[PDB]
């Protein structure tokens, strides 16, 4: 749906 | 090639190139998506009319949120790579508040924004994306290169219907396991949620949800807060739908293992466990590799620079302070 935003934490 | 992609590799990577345009040559015409540190704008050249995709970030959020040496391996390991299906950099500097990677426009979009828009792919369709994807990570694998951030907003459709991949900004070199939390959630693999320490196995298993989420339309675990999506991914069981085929689902089954010690690419056999997989029993590596096999899907060009393929954004001017910030920090940029 939404463009999923890599993570880092 | 592989023979001959090991020197090359190192050639471009002691003698790295730095610092060859600057901000002044490039218009700025329409941004294509906003990370977590910057953003990344189509962009035009202006003595040569040339278009390209610029990739900016803040160097003072860089060195706070503990990203000096993601963002390095970034620019140089991109710079070393060739590849048919990689995204190439062109252009690539610094000024006194952002770092500037100038890559390659690739005007087709993202694959997220038309796996969204049909629903989902069929296999063969999914099946010729994964042939792409395979050859890739065999090639970086080759360097000892590991890519820790595979998901459909990272891979571009070109204008022949063929994959680029983009987003290196957690590429490292791994001679051996790494230790970093680092990915998107939906394809994290279980051994990073659990801080066990990972090999070039994570990318098999990025694989798996990446083929899933293409023929299905959703990747197989999802859910509002991440911390139950590890809960799921951590299970051990995987729901397929029903009109998966049985070629297919035998291949997730061996890319979603949670026991790397029986999991595809991670195998005495390597790639080839994956590449001689019944499900690809009907792909042509070698004209894939060539790009020599007719796209199922070609995204509309309705010429250059157009942006057609992309979401719209709010577009922000970009600003640079007058004091510059972290000059020491990124030196070898
Ligand atoms: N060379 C390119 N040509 C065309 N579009 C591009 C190019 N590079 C990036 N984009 C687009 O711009 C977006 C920026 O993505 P990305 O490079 O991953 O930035 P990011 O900060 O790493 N986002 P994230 O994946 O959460 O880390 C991509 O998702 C594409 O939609
Ligand atoms: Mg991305
Ligand atoms: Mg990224």
């Amino acid at each position: 749906e939404i463009r999923r935003a890599s993570t880092i934490e | 090639f592989l023979a001959k992609a090991k020197e090359d590799f190192l050639k471009k990577w002691e003698t790295p190139s730095q610092n060859t345009a600057q901000l002044d040559q490039f218009d700025r015409i329409k941004t294509l998506g906003t990370g977590s540190f910057g953003r990344v704008m189509l962009v035009k050249h202006k003595e040569s009319g040339n278009h390209y995709a610029m990739k900016i970030l803040d160097k003072q959020k860089v060195v706070k949120l503990k990203q000096i040496e993601h963002t390095l391996n970034e620019k140089r390991i991109l710079q070393a790579v060739n590849f048919p299906f990689l995204v190439k950099l062109e252009f690539s500097f610094k000024d006194n508040s952002n770092l500037y990677m100038v890559m390659e426009y690739v005007a087709g979009g993202e694959m997220f924004s038309h796996l969204r828009r049909i629903g989902r792919f069929s296999e063969p369709h999914a099946r010729f994306y994964a042939a792409q994807i395979v050859l890739t990570f065999e090639y970086l694998h080759s360097l000892d290169l590991i890519y820790r951030d595979l998901k459909p907003e990272n891979l571009l459709i070109d204008q022949q219907g063929y994959i680029q991949v983009t987003d290196f900004g957690f590429a490292k070199r791994v001679k051996g396991r790494t230790w970093t939390l680092c990915g998107t959630p939906e394809y994290l693999a279980p051994e990073i949620i659990l801080s066990k320490g990972y090999n070039k196995a994570v990318d098999w298993w990025a694989l798996g949800v990446l083929i899933y989420e293409m023929a299905a339309g959703y990747p197989p675990f999802f859910a509002d807060q991440p911390i139950q999506i590890y809960e799921k991914i951590v299970s051990g069981k995987v729901r397929f739908p029903s009109h998966f085929s049985s070629d297919l689902k035998d291949l997730l089954r061996n890319l979603l293992q949670v026991d790397l010690t029986k999991r595809f690419g991670n195998l005495k056999n390597g790639v080839n466990d994956i590449k001689n997989h019944k499900w690809f029993a009907t792909t042509d590596w070698i004209a894939i590799y060539q790009r020599k096999v007719e796209a199922p899907f070609i995204p509309k060009f309705k010429g250059p620079g157009d942006t057609s393929n992309f979401d719209d954004y709010e577009e922000e001017e970009i600003r640079v302070s007058i004091n510059e910030k972290c000059g020491k920090e990124f030196t070898e940029f």
